[PDB]
């Protein structure tokens, strides 16, 4: 909400609490997801400022806090910072930010992730550009300096972060995206490419050195409906991680598809179809496998914008004789939401 | 980091609050009697407490924010930066080594554990624990440790523990038949409450903790045996040659009575072959002359 | 209905509308029904000019004309007369001529109000009377006013501002002073404020509320109620000395004090019986007596100049109003019809109530008559009006 | 404070800072509560929304920090999110939340929970049904739907939690709770029962799997005055500790006695008074022993809502001989309080 | 920002974010400052209350959390409470607080610590009386009783921290200040000792009990200049590490000496030159050596007060041979901010 808007400066304070389980046979080690309570609070800041009337600054935080966790050691368990960066917003040109904020992949991967709990699998965490990292600068350009309607471009710089593992280490890294919306269909396509740390390339699984990632994505979004189908390719960028070897690395090829088809009705339901699939090719010692093969089948009742109940099904169709340990469940989510 | 910025020295204080002060919170409801029943309590409040309680009450529920070896029964500890950690006990040693040391009263000993590094190692990889036994300095002294001058270094003692090597094993076993006499050294404290640092030329730094409190256990280790038989028999003329021991005291003000403490080193079985091969050839030398 | 009356405009634009301002005072009362001034069938400028055949036949008995003249000074003098056009044709049955500056002339139209009012009714005049009341405006520093205006809410001005919350205002009898909660220390306070000067007086300041002043008819103490004995229990100041007695004292609960016309007796709101009701006490015998039984619910009562009856908030069924409750037979009139009808006040000749309501969400204070032929707004404020208060005749 | 209402959506910002300081003989191992700096700030977010004038949801989160801690790899230490849920509240049958939130037997230890520092001590957190914990659904009604003034009842589900520790662990659990008020008095009455976990029982000390929790309250406040005593009793629920053996685990039985008496004044002034008491029964090895037994003699000083001053003197009576190495010493704290 | 000021209440959320990122040749090792993504924000809250005309309460809140982390189990590194305190200002005697906050001896060594990222090396943190440290009460006088304008002063006492490694830990300690601002020139002199606890003695570097800090500071600040020269002298108070040695502890004497030169603009700019060293004297082992040694040449750009980018560039004269592993390299750093 919208607590201070004076002297040329606005803030929005956004934060939700969110009481969450996940359901599953058994204990819940080969379920999809998990199992038990998942309750989490987000709090997060966005503050706009207009300098001039065709410059404006701005300034966005988000941080993560689990409630599952006890008040013990394990209490920190889970928490994060998800987006911290700033930047500044151009009249036409465009915008340029530097920080901790989502890769330009990820915007061709948002199509996908609109589901209530799950969706967006592909797009890791602290990944090179698929999903939320830190040690970008982007800029970002609308309707292409206001000539054309509709096209927004975007590039971005990252910077190498060399951490303790390589599953959240990177290097230098490029990537661009490009946006049409058109008569309410969208269109995008996004490419990204940097170098693998020494540290990524003594994994045991994952060769070779420049990490690749490229996604391609469609909607239709009108009429309470919203259609999305995103497809991706990439080269050494996505984890994957060996349960029977107990050892991790990365894929030396994966290919991803998502679909998405979501109706929304008046009286506040929103009822959503996902189906998802992901294949690794070229793995050290597995050959071809498939990491997530699934349906969802969920639900959304919207009593307001300000408080959401939701229900994800997740019909696992991975088998269990995968050579990799994934779970081969079903799993089942339910939650209610407010946030301001 | 220009955090100096601003940071006023002096009383910080802020301009124009929007209110006068108030004199306390004796009206607490509001501005009001508390009343409620005519429009003198709640003739302004509305919405009051629509939602359900939220932890209702003050929540603060609490507040922000070693058991002993038994004497006479050898036992390893992994040694650590600072030293050895070692907890005795008060309770009096066990009818068992009372018995042993009475028994041996009237150089021969009894063998108290045997040692196997297979099965140390299991535990202890890198070979670093050693084996310390205790036993309490007035059942090993014949004059008690108190009326003892402060100069003197070494008391004379009528019993050690001592390590030996016997049908090829390595054994820890009390000794005893002749003129022996041990270090005498002082437990400085610590920061830690009744926890000690006596400091044995030769081992590491044993530092001691006293604690009547548990009731004593007897550690059990895959590596030390607890080799039934007692019979009195000769002893090592090697005995000791890998063994560190001294009573310790305490200072005067703590009431903690004076300890012995014995600290072997655990043999590889090279060395032990080779402690065997150097009790061998003096015994050869014992029987010629 | 009422009498129905022709009210000519004034002869001479004219820099107020006198006729018109003694139309709406007329009307506001109830007890007249000034003639639409599209169908007066003349507009004379004075009494010689009226045709009493002309009113008669269209029901018009009597005729207000007059004249507003400006003064070399930038006054202007004020004339009015009063022509019967029933049983004596074109007589004058009163007429006044008077100087006054322009920022009075408002007031000179509730004087001829006053007048005429009298004069066919035989009642003394309302129309020159003030009303006191607070508001909560969207001011920062000082959100809660007390403030004063005409009876008819024009010529408003602030008697106080505050930055804690106010309450409850109550006229000296003289119309002198205001006494009021007002919560500027951090909790309640009584206090009496001359208007003349702004100075206020400490009244009260007991560990809890300090509230519901009411004056004594003859000014020598004043009403209110104070929970420190525990819970809220009617006690009277004596002014002279400043002494203070309890007139309620037992675990029924008894406010909202309003003073008898023998300055002896209170009628006020207790929740003794369940849901709030009026009774009635001594301010000396203390044993109250219940006085409303109609309805569901009674509170917030005012005992009328005579003491023939009082009017107060009422419940029946579901539905809260202003009514208005004979003192000697206990009959229940519902005067309001408007929603959350809250603290009424009567003009000293008992003809109008001012009180608040849902108008204007909370913005506007209401006048009824008190035969309840008239109902009528207020002008606007700007901001949020509660508590108000009728002077007494000033 | 409430920062936003508009939309029918109302925010209450509620965080306070809390100087305090715990005094007592000697290094502080032995004192009841400790000794040195333990300031700490708590932050949290309320919000409703009325989605129908019969229907409203809300959404509360809470999270303390504590400023005792360095900057280094200890500051961490202490930092948790206390309260994180979710829920609607019906116009008259009820209301139902889920997420981390008091159990309901809290409920009735609320009535002693009301001093300035310490109390509540028989409340700890993480365990089943008297301290707040993560995976309850709560359903309450007030006044029976309406039909009686001050009966408000309500039940609890719990679901399970596998943690790494006992201590923190619980399993399938249900619960009720009852209060009456009445003219001021009140009365209450809860009940907890659950399934140990196996890690639990695993424990040395504890004995069943039913680990069971009851209590029964009273209270009287009014005329600036407060009283109340609680009384409950509890099986294989409570957590216990031995220094001499420096092995814990749970108490086959136990009893506990709350007494508190609290008087106000006028001029912003409460001292407070408060009675002790907890005896475990059927302990491995140690039979009856007492685990805390104390006075509390303190008062609080009220400038207003938001600003406040507070003591509370801990007599102790624990004796040094207690075989379970607690506390045997006095301690004292000192508090100021800003809170909004 | 002033979110809520009622009830004589008022209540200044502050926060900002910060794109920073840190340049230098190589890995960064030998850099002053580092190497790569900095990118940090900080949140807090500021309260007052006038309880009376002439009494109010106060209380504020900071923590800081960096975004350069990743969401594994280093998202917490580096994430801290700054400050926690709290306190009344009384109408003329003076004010008096408690909690985590900066000590007495930081007034003076506040005049030279306004570099947009680096400055104040000086002024470590969690060290006795010259950064911010948790356990101070303090007291402060302004224009002495109101007697002599410009001349505040005030004193502070340190409680005994006991924490895991000495240079975190303190113990009881007490120091003074006083300033005198006179026609825009000011003055400043700031006085601490403490005594060190035993495990501080045990470090191998380090000799003595008395922990000493002092302080002198002028400057002058007007017509859009600042200029400021601090010079302090301590004793057992620094502390230092030893690459070579892989050792730490505290220097037996060190001086510091800092100057600052900022000029500002009216068009949004401030360049700025500060001057730096420090010298540790009587180290055992080591003589003589400097720590520091370094000019700045930085620039800031003031779009408002709200939004500000700044760059730095550290002039590192310290040479390679440095008898503790130093860093003999340059380094420079460009940030963004937002803050509200």
């Amino acid at each position: 909400a919208e607590i201070y808007n004076k002297d040329g400066n606005k803030v929005d304070l956004y934060g939700k609490a969110v009481g969450l389980h996940y359901f599953s046979k058994g204990n819940g080690e080969n379920s999809y997801g998990g199992n038990g309570d998942m309750t989490y609070a987000r709090l997060g800041f966005k503050g706009e400022t207009q300098i001039n009337s065709d410059l404006t600054g701005y300034g966005q935080w988000e941080y993560n806090f689990q409630g599952n966790n006890s008040e013990g050691a394990d209490a920190q368990t889970g928490n994060k910072t998800r987006l911290a960066f700033a930047g500044l917003k151009y009249a036409d040109v465009g915008s340029f930010d530097y920080g901790r904020n989502y890769g330009v992949v990820y915007d061709a991967l948002g199509y996908t992730d609109m589901l209530p709990e799950f969706g967006g699998d592909t797009a890791y965490s602290d990944d090179f550009f698929v999903g939320r990292v830190g040690g970008v600068a982007t800029y970002r350009n609308s309707n292409f300096f206001g000539l054309v309607d509709g096209l927004n471009f975007a590039v971005q710089y990252l910077g190498k972060n060399e951490r303790d593992t390589a599953r959240r280490s990177n290097g230098d890294g490029v990537g661009g995206s490009i946006s049409y919306e058109y008569e309410g269909f969208g269109i995008v396509g996004a490419y990204g490419a940097a170098d693998r740390t020494n540290l990524q390339e003594a994994q045991p699984l994952g060769n070779g050195k420049k990490a690749e990632q490229w996604a391609t994505g469609l909607k239709y979004d009108a009429n309470n409906i919203y259609l999305a189908a995103n497809y991706g390719e990439t080269r050494n960028a996505t984890p994957i991680t060996n349960k029977f070897t107990n050892t991790s690395g990365f894929a030396n090829k994966t290919q991803d598809v998502l679909l998405v088809a979501q109706y929304q009705f008046d009286f506040g339901l929103r009822p959503s179809i996902a189906y998802t699939k992901s294949k690794a090719k070229d793995v050290e010692g597995i050959g071809d496998v498939d990491l997530v093969n699934y349906f969802e089948v969920g639900a959304t009742y919207y009593f307001n914008k300000n408080m959401s109940t939701y229900v994800d099904y997740i019909i696992n169709q991975i088998d269990s004789d995968n050579k990799l340990g994934v779970g081969s469940d079903d799993t089942v989510a339910v939650g209610i939401v407010y946030q301001f | 980091g220009g955090d100096g910025r601003g940071h006023n020295t002096g009383a910080h204080s802020t301009s124009g609050n929007i209110n006068g002060g108030p004199t306390g919170i004796g009206v607490s409801g509001g501005c009001s009697d508390g009343s409620g029943w005519s429009s003198e309590n709640n003739p302004w409040g509305g919405g009051s407490g629509s939602g359900i309680h939220w932890g209702g009450g003050s929540g603060r529920g609490n507040g922000g924010g070693a058991a002993p070896v038994a004497f006479g029964f050898p036992a390893l500890s992994t040694p650590g930066a600072g030293g050895l950690a070692v907890s005795i006990s008060a309770s009096e040693l066990s009818a068992a080594i009372a018995g042993i040391i009475a028994k041996l009263k009237k150089p021969f000993g009894v063998v108290l554990s045997s040692l196997i590094p297979s099965e140390i190692a299991k535990d202890d990889p890198n070979m670093m624990s050693k084996i310390v036994t205790s036993l309490p300095a007035d059942d090993i002294t014949e004059s008690p440790v108190s009326s003892l001058p402060l100069d003197k270094a070494t008391v004379n003692v009528n019993v050690r523990v001592v390590d030996d090597v016997k049908d090829e094993r390595q054994n820890i076993s009390v000794v005893s038949g002749v003129p022996m006499s041990v270090p005498v050294v002082d437990a400085k404290p610590t920061e830690r409450p009744g926890v000690f640092t006596a400091s044995i030329p030769g081992a590491p730094v044993l530092n001691i903790s006293v604690n009547d409190s548990t009731p004593a256990v007897q550690t059990l280790s895959p590596g030390v045996t607890n080799n039934t038989d007692k019979d009195v028999r000769p002893a090592g003329f090697t005995q000791g040659g890998n063994t560190r021991d001294a009573v310790i005291r305490f200072p005067k003000d703590s009431g903690h009575n004076a300890v012995y403490v014995s600290v072997s080193d655990v043999l590889s079985p090279d060395q032990v072959k080779q402690r065997q091969d150097e009790e061998n050839r003096r015994q050869q030398e014992w029987d010629a002359t | 209905s009422g009498r129905p009356i022709g009210v000519v405009p004034f002869q001479w634009a004219a820099p107020e509308d006198i006729g018109g301002i003694v139309a709406a005072d007329l009307r506001n009362s109830g007890k007249f029904n000034p003639l639409d001034r599209a169908r007066l069938p003349q507009q004379p400028g004075s009494a010689q000019e009226v045709q009493p055949a002309a009113w008669s036949a269209l029901g018009i008995d009597a005729v207000v004309v007059g004249q507003v003249t400006p003064n070399p000074d930038g006054s202007y003098n004020v004339a009015y007369q009063l022509v019967d056009t029933g049983g004596a044709p074109g007589t004058v049955l009163a007429q006044n001529s008077y100087k006054v500056n322009k920022q009075w002339l408002r007031y000179a139209g509730h004087t001829a109000s006053d007048e005429v009012f009298e004069k066919l009714t035989g009642i003394k005049g309302a129309f020159r009377t003030r009303i006191a009341y607070v508001v909560q405006t969207n001011g920062g520093q000082f959100p809660y006013e007390l403030r004063v205006s005409d009876y008819d809410g024009y010529n408003q001005f602030v008697v106080h501002r505050s930055p804690q919350c106010l309450m409850s205002p109550a006229w000296s009898p003289d119309g002198s002073k205001l006494a009021y909660v007002t919560f500027e220390s951090g909790r309640s306070a009584l206090v009496i404020q001359t208007l003349a000067n702004g100075a206020v007086r400490q009244v009260a300041s007991f560990p809890r509320h300090n509230g519901a002043p009411a004056f004594s008819p003859d000014g020598s103490k004043l009403a209110f109620a104070l929970s420190k004995t525990g819970s809220l229990n009617l006690y009277v100041m004596d002014l002279a000395s400043g002494q203070i007695r309890q007139v309620t004292d037992g675990r029924s609960n008894n406010t909202e004090p309003t003073w008898f016309p023998d300055s002896q007796n209170l009628a006020f709101t207790s929740d003794q019986a369940g849901r709030p009701q009026v009774y009635k006490v001594n301010i000396n015998g203390g044993a109250p007596q219940r006085i409303t039984w109609e309805g569901s619910q009674n509170q917030d009562a005012d005992v009328s100049s005579d003491g023939k009856f009082m009017v107060m908030v009422s419940s029946n069924g579901g539905q809260q109003h202003i009514a208005k409750q004979d003192l000697a037979t206990g009959g229940v009139q519902v005067l309001s019809s408007t929603f959350l009808d809250e603290t009424p006040s009567l003009a000293p000749n008992g003809t109008m109530v001012i009180y608040s309501s849902s108008q204007g969400m909370g913005s506007v204070l209401n006048l009824v008559s008190t035969d309840g032929r008239f109902k009528a707004r207020l002008p606007a404020t700007d901001g949020q009006v509660k508590f108000p208060a009728w002077s007494p005749y000033l």
